[PDB]
């Protein structure tokens, strides 16, 4: 089906004091392979998977180059944005970057992205188009004048729909065991009374990829919204994802509802019922 | 592979 | 400035069987800024060697963390998660329930 590369980069600025923190992290789909850490006493690019770890030293010591241009462009970038924003100089402040290219079942280019941030909040971002920008203040709007005046939308749509794609099919022809996979839930139900006419049912779904999966708790095949519990998505650290759905029923009312698991692993989505 | 061509902003 | 408050979560990474080796996870996330002190608790008492997954983002450029250690489970010990964030006024500690 379909495959995502992707590449997040947060550069904070330490108060008390020193280097701008510098995290590089790189993925595909919901895996991790690439790491950088500034304040790590390698000061190369880490690999973090199996198929990365075959690639070649003069591999390695392109992206530690790429990756330290790019932490210490962000450094200065950090000193730039204080000056638009109007901002003091004993703040921590933070540049979270994030771009990627997506890649069909066939094999070729669909979506290319980039969207940048800065202190939680949005900056600018990159096209459907990949020609234009989208600042997201008057601030950030001397960046997108500046990144028209260099032609620097042609650098980003020249990396994202060429290279980016032509790693990311060699990156799962080299992985065709790790990542190809779709590990489908282990579901069950378990009930716990709260109280003496009201009963919790908890649904579970354990050890499954990709992290993309619907927990839906039903009351005769209609949706219930109210009275139910959802936790984010968590990993399992062995590259698995876990998640659970809560629901508070009326005590012997159980039978009546229905928790539905649906996920790319199952042929058919399942249904689980308390007895 | 990461970006090679990095803008100052 | 905007900032978020961290949402923990307190599990195992197989369902925890008394005596059998297992993994304790604490996973924090939403929470913004970077800056984040994370502490896995035994009986109390801080685990030493704690180990922990690279700072990423989501949708809302909300920080995440995995924190992991090996651990041995049974009746007697309880094992909980201390976390420590500038957007809080204590640090909060969830305990760790084997259907949770
Ligand atoms: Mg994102």
């Amino acid at each position: 089906g379909s495959h995502s590369m992707r590449y997040f980069y947060t550069s904070v600025s330490r108060p008390g004091r020193g280097e701008p923190r510098f995290i590089a992290v790189g993925y595909v789909d919901d895996t991790q392979f690439v790491r950088f850490d500034s304040d790590a006493a390698s000061q190369r690019m880490e690999p973090r998977a199996p198929w990365i770890e075959q690639e070649g030293p003069e591999y390695w010591d392109q992206e530690t180059r790429n990756v330290k241009a790019q932490s210490q462009t962000d450094r200065v970038d950090l000193g730039t944005l204080r000056g638009y924003y109007n901002q003091s100089e004993d703040g921590s402040h933070t540049i979270q970057i994030m771009y990627g290219c997506d890649v069909g079942p066939d094999g070729r280019f669909l979506r290319g992205y980039r969207q940048d941030a800065y202190d939680g909040k949005d900056y600018i971002a990159l096209n459907e188009d990949l020609r234009s920008w989208t600042a997201a203040d008057m601030a950030a709007q001397i960046t997108k004048r500046k990144w028209e005046a260099a032609h620097a939308a042609e650098q980003q749509r020249a990396y994202l729909e060429g290279r980016c794609v032509e790693w990311l099919r060699r990156y799962l022809e080299n992985g065709k065991e790790t990542l190809q996979r779709t590990d489908p839930p282990k579901t069950h139900m378990t009930h716990h009374p709260i109280s003496d006419h009201e009963a919790t049912l908890r649904c579970w779904a354990l050890g499954f990829y990709p992290a993309e999966i619907t927990l839906t708790w039903q009351r005769d095949g209609e949706d219930q919204t109210q009275d139910t519990e959802l936790v984010e998505t968590r990993p399992a650290g062995d590259g698995t994802f876990q998640k659970w759905a809560a629901v508070v029923v009326p005590s012997g009312e159980e039978q009546r509802y229905t928790c539905h698991v649906q996920h790319e692993g199952l042929p058919k989505p399942l249904t689980l019922r308390w007895e | 592979s990461a970006l090679e061509w990095i803008k100052n902003k | 400035m905007i900032q978020r408050t961290p949402k923990i979560q307190v599990y195992s990474r197989h369902p925890a069987e008394n005596g059998k080796s297992n993994f304790l996870n604490c996973y924090v996330s939403g929470f913004h800024p970077s800056d984040i002190e994370v502490d896995l608790l035994k009986n109390g008492e801080r685990i030493e060697k704690v180990e922990h997954s690279d700072l990423s983002f989501s949708k809302d450029w909300s920080f995440y963390l995995l924190y992991y250690t090996e651990f041995t489970p049974t009746e007697k010990d309880e094992y909980a998660c201390r976390v420590n964030h500038v957007t809080l006024s204590q640090p909060k500690i969830v305990k760790w329930d084997r259907d949770m």
